[PDB]
RNA sequence: GUCGAAGGUGGGACAAAUGAUUGGGGUGAAGUCGUAACAAGGUAGCCGUAUCGGAAGGUGCGGCUGGAUCACCUCCUU
RNA sequence: GUAAACGAUGAGUGCUAAGUGUUAGGGGGCCCCUUAGUGCUGCAGCUAACGCAUUAAGCACUCCGCCUGGGGAGUA
RNA sequence: GUACCUAAUCAGAAAGCCACGGCUAACUACGUGCCAGCAGCCGCGGUAAUACGUAGGUGGCAAGCGUUAUCCGGAAUUAUUGGGCGUAAAGCGCGCGUAGGCGGUUUUUUAAGUCUGAUGUGAAAGCCCACGGCUCAACCGUGGAGGGUCAUUGGAAACUGGA
RNA sequence: CUGCAUUAGCUAGUUGGUAAGGUAACGGCUUACCAAGGCAACGAUGCAUAGCCGACCUGAGAGGGUGAUCGGCCACACUGGA
């Protein structure tokens, strides 16, 4: 563009997403409303707990939960780890990273926080799984 | 139409000296004819020749060849523009090419080459680099 | 001892009683493109005897509130 | 003279049954002096790929001007969509540079400099970019020769 | 020290002699590890790289934190900015008592700077980290002035730089001028570093 | 007595949530029907418009070459 | 009030090798020169390449319109 | 009765975290067998898995190490610096024309822009440089430097602007 | 010193004058009268969001992001008025 085009319209930059919306907002009771609030985990209680097929050329049944977040957004939240404790009802902690096989899964669930527990037999890594040290 | 005579001198030369001219004639002016000197003087080029003829009168440069025919210009380029001015000061002049190349610049003290601005310290508008 | 801004501009309005519609050109560059661009502000000043008319070249000076939005009392008729 | 494969790129054709791969070899070649040089080279293995890209850039060499380990002056190499910026810089500033351009300037000798990749980020025209600035690079003696006067003359 | 290890497989790993003997390469100069003996893989450009900060680091005993922290305010000094780098890192008061020949090794000296055996200017300095300017003296603690270990360790002459003015019946050091890269250990490339920290 | 917060009454404006039901959109596994496009893709394709048909699409009018092609004439370039 | 409304190529301006047709003119001796168009071939230069190349997609200046991954969607 | 100092006793109480397919430093054995599981991108796993889990070893860090969240960078990927629009996204289907932007040559004049000097101010703390004090350092302290599109005032007239 | 035109008209004490009252103070600050003025595509009005700065983070820079701790200025003290 000419410079008269520059200072008659402004260049203007690419506006930049979040991957993990359902985490950047907060709820106020009271006003009933919600509020804009950069959280690294949320709390929520499991409202499914289940299994996905992955989409091709993946295959397996991958553990996953539906959950409310203390904000009223139900997210699906992955469940890494061997074996998981995890029923309906149960309160677990929600971190960002979705997993590139489950497309609608777009969180992760917390090892070893709250209800969650951790990983039984992981050694290696384990702080990534909630697993106390054997010793 | 024509909105910078300085640019379309440029652009003459900047042509002849691809297609390895030896001689330019384009219309004159007398911020055109400084340039000219300052090109001279600076060894740009060889020779410049005006004639007082009608019509605003006639600049005629002769460029300049090193040894293998390589070329004294390298580049010219327009700095400050019609469409966007650029001014400097003393202590802001710019080196072309860390001072193997001029800036052709226009003060209260006539037009001159950026070493000349920056010894009298003044500034003024860029008007072009050569190098 | 102080003194007090002085603006030399064209006048816009004259219709107000007493008072003249001062317009001053400036040029502020644009802090990023770094263009001239035209700025035009409005001044309004006290004129107590009609004296100044549409168009005419005056000078302003700056004053104490002279009324909702009059701050300036013309000084002189630079040009007509 | 040292030499540096910048990259090995296995390249295919297609022929009625199968594929032919043969193995294509960029080096740079230079004696850490002033001159430095490309060349390609194609083969069915990378030994002698690598040998015959290593003739080429020995029959092609240019001779880059230097001032105390760094270039004269700043300059931008093109080729193609190739485009890499190049400065001067000061003594222990190092190489500050990536990919192929790395291997160029080293392998011509320059220690302190300051570049980045402006365009596409292929090796070959990644190379291809360097050495052309550096062939348009320019000295004082030389440009006081052009335009007929002295070094003194040229920075007053 | 802070680092408690095999200082003979960090000497086989880097492929250079922290003690500065050399025995730890004598018998087995290849890497430590089930695969040390028959490997073979050619390191990157960052491999070099960073082969070259951890051989310096380790030489010097340090933390990559107080390492990093040194290299940059080292960058702040007129001059070179790897040459700048080395003599500072000289300058530590480890490496002066090292050099003086107080201990047998640098570990040796950092714990007798650590324990307090060592004055500077005639006061104590427990920081190993301390750095010593020209114009200074180390001497030793009158309470271990008879240190098996110390008084050992005077016994073998060792080479004193030129940086540095010894005398030995007084346990007296002088740190006289800042030292220079000759002086300064030849097994380390300081531009491989300094681009390290660049990139 | 003037001014005057709150309050009351009224018709409008704007925003959010929610609503029987409804519309297309995206994704998804070997689903069902056909085969429109890519070769002249077996009716060259595509564009605007109109209309028809389970569906892709077909058909009409004008436009484009970003169309293959055997014979013919008409020119231009080396 | 829309089309592949296309040269898929905004308008104005100047400058930068050549060869050869054709439309409507002009000047000097079938030839030469010349103005404005309309084609083909082709340097320098440009280009990712194809190609463009005095009818630029080269070199420059002024102003306007427009672009910023594919779908969703020219939809709500 | 804290910092700090002195005297005695003991290596004895005081190392964990992540990673090791490429990017990217670090490889082997068992178990599993498109399952369990991993995954930032590309991808990995169906019997020879350096990619899944464990073990040995190795790499990076270390009283911390990883994960998540958010910002700048890399991104010249809104390009003034510093990009484009024949075929990649991009020239309005085309006129006529308003505001605005821009504008041929010379002479005289003005000083709005433009250039230059002086004065005041731009608190302190902060950043940067130097020095000094905590055993070092962080930190603390003291000087210097910096930061205005700032204002007032005096000068120049080439270019842009006005006459 | 901020975003939006899928916000284009806004304003009637409003803009100016006269007189008086009122205030530490000038002033449509308020009232009475006369006039029809005032703002706005150089973005008025409307809507949304926001305490501002010294500074802080990042970047080679130009820029981009932020406005904890500490200092300055502002605003508020269950909500509204006095
Ligand atoms: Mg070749
Ligand atoms: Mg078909
Ligand atoms: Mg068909
Ligand atoms: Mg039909
Ligand atoms: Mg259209
Ligand atoms: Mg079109
Ligand atoms: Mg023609
Ligand atoms: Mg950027
Ligand atoms: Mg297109
Ligand atoms: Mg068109
Ligand atoms: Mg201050
Ligand atoms: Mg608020
Ligand atoms: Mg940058």
């Amino acid at each position: 563009p000419t410079i008269n085009q520059l200072v008659r319209k402004p260049r203007q930059s690419k506006i930049k997403k979040s991957d993990s919306p359902a985490l950047n907002k907060g709820f106020n009771s009271k006003k009933k409303k919600f509020t804009d609030l950069n959280s690294p985990q949320k709390r929520g209680v499991c409202t499914r707990v289940g299994t996905m097929t992955p989409k091709k050329p993946n295959s397996a049944l991958r553990k996953y939960a539906r959950v409310r977040l203390s904000n009223n957004i139900e997210i699906n939240a992955y469940i890494p780890g061997i074996g998981h404790n995890l029923q309906e009802h149960s309160v677990v902690l929600v971190r960002g990273g979705r997993v590139k096989d489950l497309p609608g899964v777009r969180y992760h669930i917390v090892r070893g926080a709250l209800d969650t527990s951790g990983v039984d037999g992981r050694r290696q890594g384990r702080s990534l799984y909630g697993t106390k040290k054997p010793k | 139409t024509m909105t910078d005579p300085i640019a379309d001198m440029l652009t003459r030369v900047r042509n002849a000296n691809m297609v390895r001219h030896e001689k330019l004639e384009l219309p004159a002016s007398n911020i055109k004819k400084e340039i000219a000197e300052i090109l001279k003087s600076e060894g740009f080029i060889k020779n410049v020749e005006y004639v007082e003829d009608d019509k605003q009168g006639v600049l005629r440069l002769f460029l300049k060849y090193g040894q293998n025919d390589e070329r004294v210009i390298t580049g010219l380029k327009r700095i400050s523009k019609p469409g966007l001015r650029v001014y400097a000061k003393a202590s802001e002049m710019p080196k072309v090419l860390n001072g193997l190349g001029i800036a052709l610049v226009s003060t209260s003290e006539g037009v001159i080459t950026d070493k000349e601005a920056r010894k009298r310290n003044v500034g003024g508008e860029i008007i072009a680099y050569v190098w | 001892r102080n003194d007090r801004k002085v603006y030399v501009g064209k006048v816009v309005s004259d219709k107000m009683d007493k008072t003249i519609t001062v317009l001053v050109e400036t040029y502020k560059t644009h802090k990023l493109y770094g263009k001239r661009v035209k700025y035009s502000k409005k001044y309004k000043t006290h004129d107590e005897n009609n004296s100044a008319k549409l168009g005419d070249i005056v000078k302003i000076q700056e004053t104490r509130p002279l009324s909702a939005t009059k701050r300036f009392r013309l000084v002189e008729i630079v040009e007509e | 003279f040292e030499e540096r494969v910048v990259t090995i790129n296995r390249v295919a054709k297609v022929v009625k049954g199968g594929r032919r791969f043969r193995f294509t070899a960029l080096v740079v070649v230079g004696d850490k002096n002033g001159r430095v040089g490309f060349g390609t080279g194609k083969a069915q293995e990378v030994p002698e790929a690598i040998k015959k890209a290593v003739e080429a850039a020995k029959k092609d060499l240019v001779v880059v001007p230097r001032v105390e380990g760094t270039t004269p002056h700043t300059i931008t190499g093109r080729y193609g969509s190739g485009s890499v910026f190049m400065k001067p810089a000061a003594p222990g500033t190092g190489v500050i540079a990536g990919g192929p351009v790395r291997a160029v300037l080293e392998l011509a000798g320059i220690t302190d400099i300051l570049s980045k990749s402006l365009g596409s980020n292929t090796p070959i025209n990644m190379v291809r970019a360097t050495i052309d600035g550096l062939q348009n690079l320019k000295n004082a003696e030389d440009v006081a020769k052009l335009r007929g006067k002295t070094v003194e003359e040229l920075y007053n | 020290a802070r680092f408690r290890g095999s200082n003979w497989k960090k000497s086989r790993r880097l492929g250079i002699s922290l003690s500065g003997t050399g025995k730890e390469l004598e018998k087995r100069p290849y890497a430590p590890g089930q695969h040390g003996p028959n490997q073979r893989k050619k390191l990157s450009e960052y491999g070099l790289q960073l082969r070259e900060k951890q051989k310096l680091r380790y030489l010097y005993g340090m933390t990559e934190r107080q390492f990093r922290n040194t290299f940059d305010i080292a960058g702040k000094k007129f001059g070179v900015h790897g040459e700048n780098f080395m003599i500072l890192l000289a300058s530590r008061l480890d490496a002066v008592v090292y050099s003086l020949g107080l201990a047998r090794t640098r570990r040796q000296a950092r714990q007798l700077v650590n324990h307090g055996h060592i004055l500077v200017d005639g006061k104590r300095v427990d920081i190993p980290s301390y750095s010593v300017k020209p114009g200074q003296t180390i001497s030793v603690r009158e309470k271990s002035q008879k240190l098996n270990i110390i008084v050992e360790s005077v016994e073998i002459n060792n080479f004193v730089p030129e940086y540095l003015n010894f005398d030995a019946d007084s346990l007296t050091g002088t740190f006289v001028r800042l030292p220079e890269r000759s002086e300064l250990p030849a097994e380390i490339n300081e531009q491989l570093i300094v681009e390290y920290y660049s990139r």
